[PDB]
């Protein structure tokens, strides 16, 4: 149960090893780890035995061991913006988010075609190749944030007041719609709001303090 | 060779979820349309919808939209983000289409689709031979009926008391609607926004003055938006004014396909569109139109290469921008609003509204105000 | 040998579900009780709620809690079950505990939690001098307000116009509130139900009568639980009584638990208690005091042979329920009506209220009224 | 009502169904096809539940 | 009829197996429903099996 740190958005390289949650909540004892290149924005992902981000002021997805310290592929996210073009609300570079669920890999875009629509796609774990595509209806600059639960993603409406998750997308049936869940922002600026199955848990960023948020999902027979 | 899909913007603001639907479903209606003449191409918004329009969001939006390649921009803005919007659209030769407050020297690719309530008002105010009233103003959307109001007054020998209600609250306005009362002034003329004129009304109810002997003057372009139930119990004199007709083929169209609309797909179906819905879906039909005309023209709408830096040291304006603004000043279109025409100013002509009173068994149209026939009485 | 269970009951009306809630919390609070001497017993409640379909249903409700070996029973009447319930209660010795209206025929195992508002209705229309004034009223609940208007107008010379408003809409309260107001009639004194009296309210804010220079008597045990937010911001003239303090004690200390419970649970615990659920809890502390007293006077509690039928053809009351009713009337306990005491005839007696007065900040407490010291001003 | 014997807790709820004949006689619930067997004044008639599980 | 006794009855070979009593149960429109109509006891199945709805 080791957590991953990483501070700024725009040329750190430098990434956190606290082993344990209690070696993260209180200890302030960390290895850190050198980039081959640095991060963009605050999305990215750790996955299995590596680590999914973004190359600088491209639209490269970079795996990258944790363990042996390597490339493996290197690979451009098809028709996505990059630096600053198709950000959240927030901005900061953050064109390209990475999430994962109890279906795999998932990366939240946006394509020139699609106006300016948040688009999903699936990418391989080990090779990064698109799998399958989906298109929604909300605007990824006024989304501020977005994460996925299983197979449907939710969009958020803003990052600093008062924020909910507004939008919903199945991509199961392609199917979009509106809800009003709310969420308390308690310490006003959001950065990061990413979904972890094995916790089923919602980890953000808050304004440089790290919070958690323990989701309720319903099911219907 | 026209492409087959077209590029405007979108800059929308806090509290505008209707408005947005209803340019969502004039864009659903226009590309799905069954028609191979209606839509010979596709609309692609490029939509940002900010929270606070001050001046600076405002800019890091239209520098978005800019350096995507948009043609027009449809854009809503309030008294702390006109003047830079429209500064940046003369600039760079981008269109404007807006259905916000209309303001005055906003030509140069502005288009503003909220007709002025100037003359009605006033030709309103002088067949009621008002010469001593209350005028209850706000700053929100400009000085234009403020300045008409007082230049009347010293044109005609009346007595305004023009008070400014920007930073009242509900116990002042109560001892503000009993100190005018004491003073005996019974006929007010308020000119608020939605939420304050709600307020407004809400106090007078509250202190008692919603019966007869009192007159009121709505400053407003729907007057069957606002509940005024309460009023129709006392009986005090209501008079407003409408810009949809609910009797018209296109509008009852629109509430067929509107009623028939899904709440979680499109927010804000609950209630019957505003007239500020209204006037987005003319202003989406107005775009289709001089779209529509520019490709009968063989003109080659293409902003490649003029994409990139909004703030460049070399100020260089989008080539075919002219022709736009042009196009879309030349449209003469028959739509929600009525009719749809601008002058060489960006300002709609010869637009009819509906004057309403209120009466025992509810709003009851008297007559209609004609841009160029004044008001005329049933 | 007193019964470690003693079996009550209860019949409820329709749109009752705080009183309910009130009974259920009682009965939890008395059988889950920490001291030995508060439940030396357990009461164990047969419920029946019957929307009720006259006396056909109330006398069905009344069998079948009398088959089951009641001592006392807790219900409700109306203006169509009143006179069955107190005959049944009577022929066949069970005690009736009642916080409905009261009455004055029934004078046997009947026990009325509810005072009678004759008394401060009388002193406080001769305190104010009241000479000529309209009394709206509704028979829900007997005629002896009624009665006792007519006889001190006949013994004082007064001029009351007595209307009647059972059967009366909202289109006619407008109407009927414009005819009095054209025969200038500003004094009023309404006697009616709660939602009765909520629908004239809304009327008379409607047409516009809560400004200054009208007044309005409520003939209500609460006033507080009543929604008087426009009457203060006009500025007419309210005057209510109150029955409830909720500065005591006992009370805050009810109030305490009641905002910790569970609306899923008791359900009407999202609002302050009414009179009404005041009066039950009363009622069962008042049962819980004289079953202790019955204990205490070593009397073998028992219905152990007349349970049976209750239309039998030789009439079988119940031996000890002499016993029961004169231990009931002999009670005098602190609950949140205050002094809980009755007479022999079984009505409220030695009782405080406390008559309040709509001023600019709210209701105040102008004075209180008691049955012996009459209207006493602070 | 509803009353869950496996925690042996109660609620106040307030799903709402309809009378459409008027009168109620039975009313029973079919696991197999999920349904609401009941009699509506001398005729036959079905309900579908709605169940819903959270997480 | 008349009693608090629950009765198995095959519907194949039509004979009886099991007439059990329901301890502490009403009888005769003691504990019915709203409607009455001899509806003390209320006999029903779930996923989890027989049960029977009843009052004492
Ligand atoms: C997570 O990583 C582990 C190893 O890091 C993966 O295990 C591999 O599984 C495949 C087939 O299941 C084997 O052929 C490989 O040899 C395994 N790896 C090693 C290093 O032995 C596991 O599959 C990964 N999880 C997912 C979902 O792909
Ligand atoms: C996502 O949306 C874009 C834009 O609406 C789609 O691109 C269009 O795809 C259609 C085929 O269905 C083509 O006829 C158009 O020419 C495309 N437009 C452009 C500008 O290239 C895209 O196909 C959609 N993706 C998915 C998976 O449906
Ligand atoms: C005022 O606007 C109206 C728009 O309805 C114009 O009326 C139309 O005028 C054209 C000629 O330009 C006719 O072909 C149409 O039939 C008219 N519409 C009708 C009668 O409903 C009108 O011309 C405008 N007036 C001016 C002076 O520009
Ligand atoms: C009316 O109620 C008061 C209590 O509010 C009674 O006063 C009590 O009288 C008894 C004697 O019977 C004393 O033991 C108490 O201490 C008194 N309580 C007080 C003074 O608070 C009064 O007796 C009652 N009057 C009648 C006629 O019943
Ligand atoms: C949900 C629906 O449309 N129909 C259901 C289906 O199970 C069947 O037609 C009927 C009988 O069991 O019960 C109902
Ligand atoms: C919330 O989730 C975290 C994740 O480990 C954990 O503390 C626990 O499961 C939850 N805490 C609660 C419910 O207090
Ligand atoms: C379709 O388009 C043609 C030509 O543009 C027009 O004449 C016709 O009325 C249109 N029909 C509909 C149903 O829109
Ligand atoms: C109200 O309108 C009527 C005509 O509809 C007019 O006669 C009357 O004078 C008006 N009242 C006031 C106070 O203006
Ligand atoms: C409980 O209350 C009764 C009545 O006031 C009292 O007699 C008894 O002593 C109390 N018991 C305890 C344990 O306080
Ligand atoms: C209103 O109530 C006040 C306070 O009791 C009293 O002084 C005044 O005379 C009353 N006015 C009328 C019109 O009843
Ligand atoms: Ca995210
Ligand atoms: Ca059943």
């Amino acid at each position: 149960n080791r957590v991953w740190y990483m501070d700024g958005y725009h040329n750190n390289r430098f990434v956190r090893e606290y082993k344990s949650m209690v070696d993260f909540m209180n200890t302030d004892n960390f290895t850190s780890h050198r980039l081959p290149h640095p991060w963009s924005g605050t999305g990215q992902v750790v996955y299995n035995g590596s680590i999914y981000f973004n190359k600088f002021q491209s639209h490269i997805i970079i795996r990258f061991d944790l363990k042996t310290e390597t490339i493996l592929k290197t690979r451009s996210l098809d028709y996505a913006g990059y630096n600053n073009m198709y950000h959240y609300a927030w901005g900061g570079h953050s064109d390209i988010d990475l999430m994962v669920d109890e279906n795999g890999l998932w990366a939240v875009y946006a394509t020139n075609q699609n106006a300016g629509n948040i688009v999903i796609s699936k990418l391989d774990p080990v090779s990064l190749q698109i799998l399958q595509t989906w298109n929604t209806s909300y605007p990824k600059r006024s989304a501020g944030e977005a994460f996925i639960i299983c197979g449907t993603l939710y969009v958020t409406n803003g990052y600093s007041g008062g924020t909910k998750v507004h939008y919903a997308y199945q991509t199961n049936a392609s199917t979009y719609e509106y809800i009003d869940i709310p969420f308390q922002n308690k310490y006003s600026h959001i950065s990061m709001l990413d979904y972890n199955p094995k916790d089923r848990a919602l980890y953000a960023w808050n304004n440089g303090h790290q919070t958690l948020y323990n989701v309720t999902l319903f099911h219907v027979i | 060779a026209f492409p087959s899909s077209v590029q405007i913007g979108g800059l929308f603001i806090r509290n505008t979820d209707q408005e947005y639907t209803a340019f969502r479903l004039a864009i659903f209606l226009h590309n799905t349309s069954p028609n191979a003449s209606e839509a010979p191409f596709n609309l692609v918004p490029h939509v940002d919808n900010i929270e606070t329009a001050n001046s600076f969001a405002v800019t890091n939006a239209f520098c978005s939209q800019y350096s995507r390649g948009v043609f027009a921009i449809f854009g809503l803005y309030d008294k702390r983000s006109v003047h830079t919007l429209t500064s940046f659209c003369s600039a760079l030769h981008i269109s404007l289409i807006t259905p916000s407050f209309p303001t005055e020297g906003e030509s140069q690719f502005v288009l503003q689709l909220r007709p002025s309530l100037r003359g009605a008002l006033l030709s309103l105010l002088d067949h009621y031979e008002w010469n001593c009233f209350v005028f209850l103003y706000d700053t929100d959307r400009g000085y234009s009926i403020l300045q008409a109001i007082m230049e009347k007054a010293g044109q005609n020998g009346w007595h305004v008391s023009a008070i400014c209600v920007e930073n009242f609250n509900d116990v002042s306005y109560r001892q503000l609607l009993e100190e005018l009362d004491r003073r005996q002034e019974k006929k007010f003329v308020i000119d608020c926004e939605i939420e304050r004129l709600q307020n407004i009304l809400e106090q007078i109810v509250s202190v008692g003055k919603h019966v007869k002997g009192y007159h009121y003057i709505i400053a407003n372009l729907g007057f069957k938006d606002i509940s005024l139930e309460r009023f129709i119990h006392g009986g005090a004199n209501v008079t407003g004014f409408q810009l949809v007709d609910f009797n018209t083929p296109m509008v009852t169209k629109l509430m067929d396909r509107w009623k028939k609309l899904d709440q979680r797909e499109y927010p804000g179906s609950e209630t019957p569109p505003k007239y500020t819905s209204a006037l987005t879906y003319d202003g989406v039909l107005v775009m289709a139109e001089t779209f529509r005309s520019l490709r009968r023209q063989k003109i080659d709408i293409s902003r490649r290469g003029n994409a990139g830096d909004c703030l460049a040291n070399p100020a260089a304006p989008w080539g075919q921008g002219i022709d736009m603004e042009r196009t879309l000043k030349q449209v003469r279109i028959q739509g929600l609003t009525g009719n749809v025409q601008f002058d060489h100013y960006g300002r709609r002509v010869n637009y009819t509204m509906d004057v309403f009173e209120l009466k025992s068994t509810g709003p009851r149209k008297v007559g209609y105000w004609n841009d160029m026939d004044k008001l005329v009485l049933i």
